[PDB]
């Protein structure tokens, strides 16, 4: 189950 | 009776103007389940196990969203990379991320990761803690100040706490004729005169889950850690795993030699002679 | 800029009784970067409808794929598994043989 927070540009 | 949740992301640019590549898969343990390819036909989260089938709509929405969500951090992140390295925008580079969590014997958070690297090393990780980071160069150390800002660790933390332990269990359960199946080791033994002299002798196992194993040889006592061949750990293609060890030995003293077995799924680890 | 040569596994994956139907599988791994070529070879010519699991990679970031098409072995047939990748400078060979 993806996560859908903390996932941001580097 | 551990397990896991990994997902695995690779991004890699074209030459140009070209979209990158995107392609993202799920595991749980050994066990591969989800895939999303941007060069494929569908455009969303496909299944790739038969149980995660019972998965209705909304689910497939959801992580169709949130994969194309992740896709787009990605496609900029290879914009930014290829300026923090200064590269000409000609040759093609890769960005891949890992996370997941782990749960025990019993079903309770264990430990969590979240790892991300450019060209094939280390640029930026989650720390054990879930806490703070480790960067891999002082343009990690840009990124890791822009995510502390952020709070991306306590962000990624929760998830990894809470949904991620809560999906792996719905998972554990919802395919467990599959996940929690134990699958010890079928053995056997080859033997193949090679030369006057000495013969090869060749342990098999086969058919095995998880992947997790030790194959090793040993004459009389000690070991023979050196003077063995010995190939990595395989898929079969049929969700179990292949490995073999192999070792030369003199024509008549293949007697003094025996391969040990050990997998989770056999009480006692096994150990083998040549007996024909 | 980290390259690495794949590893190369040309297997099948049942034991091979000859005229029985079978997969022949070529797992490829430990490389860097993704881009690869893998082709399943019968008697140095390509098996026709040959099928791959999805692009993954293992903690030392390098990468991994399994190609396996269905094949029934014979005495005579020869298979192999012929892989190419930029670390290479011409593709690389793997005769298959039923005891590895």
């Amino acid at each position: 189950f993806l996560t859908g927070i903390g996932i941001i540009t580097v | 009776g551990s397990h896991s949740m990994r997902y695995f992301f690779t991004s890699v640019s074209r030459p140009g103007r070209g979209e990158p590549r995107f392609i993202a898969v799920g595991y749980v343990d050994d066990t591969q389940f989800v895939r999303f390819d941007s060069d494929a036909a569908s455009q969303r989260m496909e299944p790739r196990a038969p149980w995660i089938e019972q998965e209705g709509p909304e689910y497939w929405d959801g992580e169709t969203r949130k994969v194309k969500a992740h896709s787009q951090t990605h496609r900029v992140d290879l914009g930014t990379l290829r300026g923090y390295y200064n590269q000409s925008e000609a040759g093609s580079h890769t960005v891949q991320r890992m996370y997941g969590c782990d749960v025990g014997s019993d079903w309770r958070f264990l430990r969590g990761y979240h790892q991300y690297a450019y060209d094939g090393k280390d640029y930026i990780a989650l720390k054990e803690d879930l806490r703070s980071w480790t960067a891999a160069d002082m343009a990690a150390q840009t990124t890791k100040h822009k995510w502390e800002a952020a709070h991306v660790a306590e962000q990624l933390r929760a998830y990894l706490e809470g949904t991620c332990v809560e999906w792996l269990r719905r998972y554990l359960e919802n395919g467990k004729e599959t996940l929690q199946r134990t699958d010890a080791p079928k053995t056997h033994m080859t033997h193949h005169a090679v030369s006057d002299h000495e013969a090869t002798l060749r342990c098999w196992a086969l058919s095995f889950y998880p992947a997790e194993i030790t194959l090793t040889w040993q004459r009389d006592g000690e070991d023979q850690t050196q003077d063995t061949e010995l190939v990595e750990t395989r898929p079969a293609g049929d969700g179990t795993f292949q490995k073999w060890a192999a070792v030369v030995v003199p024509s008549g003293q293949e007697q003094r030699y025996t391969c040990h077995v050990q997998h989770e799924g056999l009480p006692k680890p096994l150990t083998l002679r040549w007996e024909p | 800029m980290i390259q690495r040569t794949p590893k190369i596994q040309v297997y099948s994956r049942h034991p091979a009784e000859n005229g029985k139907s079978n997969f022949l599988n070529c797992y490829v791994s430990g490389f860097h970067p993704s881009d690869i070529e893998v082709d399943l070879l019968k008697n140095g010519e390509r098996i026709e409808k040959v099928e791959h699991s999805d692009l993954s990679f293992s903690k030392d970031w390098s990468f991994y794929l399994l190609y396996y098409t269905e094949f029934t072995p014979t005495e005579k047939d020869e298979y192999a598994c012929r892989v190419n990748h930029v670390t290479l400078s011409q593709p690389k060979i793997v005769k298959w043989d039923r005891d590895m």
